[PDB]
């Protein structure tokens, strides 16, 4: 999932 | 990496190229990393820490290209993968977030040095760069926080290093940054590391010689206002490297 990241997941476009 | 331009593996010749495979075969990227020695690449903690199985990884030297393939390029087995036993993660900040992979090829054998792989050289506690310094950083990952995919090819910007005094501020990162980690941005907040850029180097020029001064470890968002971007701070973290290489 996304709860590892860089930075917190921004919704794609 | 936002903002910056394309660059070629010859212009960052240490810069390791992290992969992984699944059940199915399918391979994905990770995170970047940086070759320190011909055996050893340095990377960060929370790329791996979701699934730390060694033999999944496949990491690449001398590579420009996400899918395509650069002449000269190395493909290598992780032997070793040592995560920091110290490492921890609130929703924001991560802690001791650097990581080694010892790096074997199918020949039983460590990185012979090219044009297009070289080791770089580790900072030392006594040798810091003064805030202001300009750094570059380097990664395949998003231009924009809302794209999907990975550009194709490795990116580069540059970035100017904040004090930690600075970062610290309740209007940067307050708490969530320590001594042991390095903030840097634009001073325009246009170009920054993002997603996908993790582990990857931020380099600074010292006595004219290029050093790993930090490992991009996290931030709020990419190119953000009074959000830098954060790096772990090598020099910090020496004897720990020493212990484990
Ligand atoms: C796991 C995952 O998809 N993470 C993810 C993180 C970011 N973070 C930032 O941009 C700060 C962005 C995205 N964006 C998209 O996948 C569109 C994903």
């Amino acid at each position: 999932g996304c709860q590892v990241n860089y930075c917190p997941p921004v919704p794609c476009l | 990496i936002i903002g910056g331009e394309f660059t070629t593996i010859e212009n960052q010749p240490w810069f390791a190229a992290i992969y992984r495979r699944h059940r199915g075969g399918s391979v994905t990227y990770v995170c970047g990393g940086s070759l320190i020695s011909p055996c050893w690449v340095i990377s960060a903690t929370h790329c791996f820490i979701d699934y730390p199985k060694k033999e999944d990884y496949i990491v690449y030297l001398g590579r420009s290209r996400l899918n395509s393939n650069t002449q000269g390029e190395m493909k290598f087995e992780v032997e070793n993968l040592i995560l920091h036993k110290d490492y921890s993660a609130d929703t924001l900040a991560h802690h001791n977030d650097i990581a080694l992979l010892k790096i074997r090829s199918k020949e039983g054998r460590c990185a012979q040095p090219s044009r297009t792989i070289q080791t770089i050289a580790l900072p030392s506690m006594y040798n810091d760069p003064q805030f202001g310094t300009s750094c570059e950083i380097t990664g395949f990952g998003k231009e924009q926080s809302t794209d999907y995919l990975y550009p194709e090819q490795l990116k580069m910007t540059v970035v100017k290093l904040i004090s930690h005094r600075e970062c610290q501020q309740p209007h940067y990162y307050g708490s969530e940054v320590t001594t042991k980690m390095l903030c840097a941005a634009d001073p325009q907040w246009k170009t920054d590391s993002c997603q996908g850029d993790s582990g990857g180097p931020l380099v600074c020029s010292l006595q004219g010689r290029m050093t790993l001064t930090g490992i991009v470890s996290w931030g709020r968002g990419c190119a953000l206002k009074d959000k830098p971007g954060v790096y772990t701070r090598v020099s910090h973290f020496l004897p720990w490297i020493r212990s484990h290489t």
